[PDB]
RNA sequence: AACGAGACUCUGGCAUGCUAACUAGUUACGCGACCCCCGAGCGGUCGGCGUCCCCCAACUUCUUAGAGGGACAAGUGGCGU
């Protein structure tokens, strides 16, 4: 079966990497957020010295960002920020051609909709708020929202079932309707707070995951439980692969694939030695993107740094 | 200089592991936001200094045992070398030798009979 | 268990992020005016100098001052019953 190799090393950033993003549209393009307050954008190079360069630096923002994404045309960004502002970004001038304005404490994670045509986002504060890209907020979820933090938002990349899915510290997963305005089913099965969610490219599965090392899939239109993996210690980020039957998820300080055909682990991901006079000796990885084509994975880390790994036979 | 933190900063840390152990961790940043929504903390520079502590702890509760703190996790293996170990099937045997001198008083009290014998030294050792 | 210590209050150093100013400014131009040709090049569109003057132009970097943010011995290496 295939396995993960070492290509290179990405190195202009002054703090924890919080996530990375990527688009069909330019692959010689990568972008990430930090703990440093700024949004790097990367020129990728396949010389034999060093795998990238920094390109440009966004940085509005007046504390740490904490979720970014890319627009389906690659012209525009958006980001969130534990200053609770939310920003669109020109990537071509790098500059903001709007701000959001509207949570009153802290902002966790973001997104766009399949069309781009909506933005929807998740906080401290409590409460999922969906934007028109004008900067004008629509619909506030209240009452019937997690009890406590939001920890994460998605859509579904389909068109024919219109929904979004969310997890919280109250450790509940939830599925919602974006034009009736309402929830429609919880999933209950976690004993600690959820770090992530995620859903495949054929719309289809969820997966979640936080401080009880286990990773769940749950169906999005049948309504019901699959079977749960075991990842190890804590989850950190998860997803799925754009063209393999593969969940991925980054787990401590190492990163782990499973072929779901047959639900077997394919490779576990670690690095070299730095001998460290204390408990937690390697840095932790943070965040995961799989290239457009597939046949390379991004991983970003507490010691600054973007690792990236080519598959081979 | 002295960096010493006051019984005000060390008995509300010790305080809030007892009730919150499941919400914390190591990172100071994200300790320092759950340590001002369960409790009310007077000052931004108080709140600092009990997240700081509270980051210490942590550290110190994933080695080993800290004798002013409790927790469910390292209680019920204390309860697990309480009870029975997994270390024998049944008792050591009482198949044991016996000086002249107590088979004498076990003579004297109708009973011997199941163990070996042996004499010591010749005079008191020095 | 109580008072003193410490916390606490005022103050200094950071924010091209927020709120927003004809009793505070900048940039720019519809432009208008004086002086110099030193300037590719003319006595010019274009250059230089301005506490010289309008804006029914755009804006908040420099000034004012309200709200929040930030630092914890928090990170790494030694020494410590």
């Amino acid at each position: 079966t295939e396995q993960m190799t070492l290509r290179g090393t990405l190195k202009g950033h002054n703090g924890w990497v919080t996530q990375i993003a990527t688009t069909p549209q330019f692959p010689d393009m990568i972008l990430s957020a930090s703990r440093d307050k700024t949004i790097i954008m990367w020129k990728l190079t396949r010389d034999e010295t060093n795998y990238g360069i920094p390109q440009r630096a966004l940085r509005g923002h007046s504390h740490f960002v904490s979720d970014v994404v890319i627009s389906s045309d690659g012209q525009f960004a958006l980001s969130g920020s534990w200053d609770g502002t939310l920003r669109l970004w020109d990537l071509t001038t790098g500059t903001t051609t709007r701000r959001f304005v509207g949570h009153t404490k802290d902002v966790l994670s973001v997104a766009f909709s399949s069309d781009n045509r909506q933005i929807v986002s998740g906080s401290r504060d409590k409460t999922i708020k969906l934007w028109n890209t004008l900067g004008v907020c629509k619909y506030t979820v209240q009452d019937e929202s997690h009890s406590e933090w939001v920890s994460c938002v998605r859509f579904s990349p389909n068109s024919s079932n219109p929904i979004i899915v969310s997890c919280g510290w109250d450790k509940l997963v939830k599925v919602w309707n974006l034009a009736n305005c309402k929830l429609k089913t919880n999933h209950i099965g976690h004993t600690g707070y959820l770090n992530t969610v995620t859903v495949s490219p054929d719309g289809s599965l969820c997966a979640s995951g936080g401080k009880d090392g286990q990773a769940m899939l749950w169906d999005l239109n049948e309504g019901k439980h699959l079977y749960t993996l075991d990842g190890g210690d804590i989850i950190n980020a998860l997803c799925f692969s754009p063209n393999r039957y593969w969940l991925c998820a980054a787990t401590g300080p190492s990163i782990k694939i499973w072929d779901l055909e047959g639900k077997i682990i394919v490779d576990e991901l670690k690095q070299e030695v730095i001998s460290t006079s204390s408990k937690a000796e390697p840095p932790q990885c943070t965040s995961l993107a799989w290239s457009a084509d597939g046949q390379t994975l991004f991983a970003g880390y507490t010691d600054n740094l973007v690792r990236v790994w080519q598959v081979t036979i | 200089m002295g960096r010493v933190r006051t019984k005000t900063v060390k008995k509300a840390a010790r305080v809030i592991i007892e009730k919150y152990y499941t919400r914390l961790g190591n990172d100071f940043h994200t300790n320092k936001r759950v340590c001002e929504e369960i409790a009310i903390i007077p000052s931004k520079k108080l709140r600092n200094k009990i997240a700081g502590y509270v980051t210490h702890l942590m550290k110190r509760i994933q080695r080993g045992p800290v004798r002013g703190i409790s927790i469910k996790l390292q209680e019920e293996e204390r309860e697990r070398r309480d009870n029975y170990v997994p270390e024998v099937s049944a008792l050591d045997q009482e198949i044991i030798e016996v000086d002249p001198d107590t088979k004498e008083m076990l003579k004297l009290l109708d009973f011997g009979s199941l163990s070996n014998l042996q004499v010591t030294q010749p005079t008191v050792g020095m």
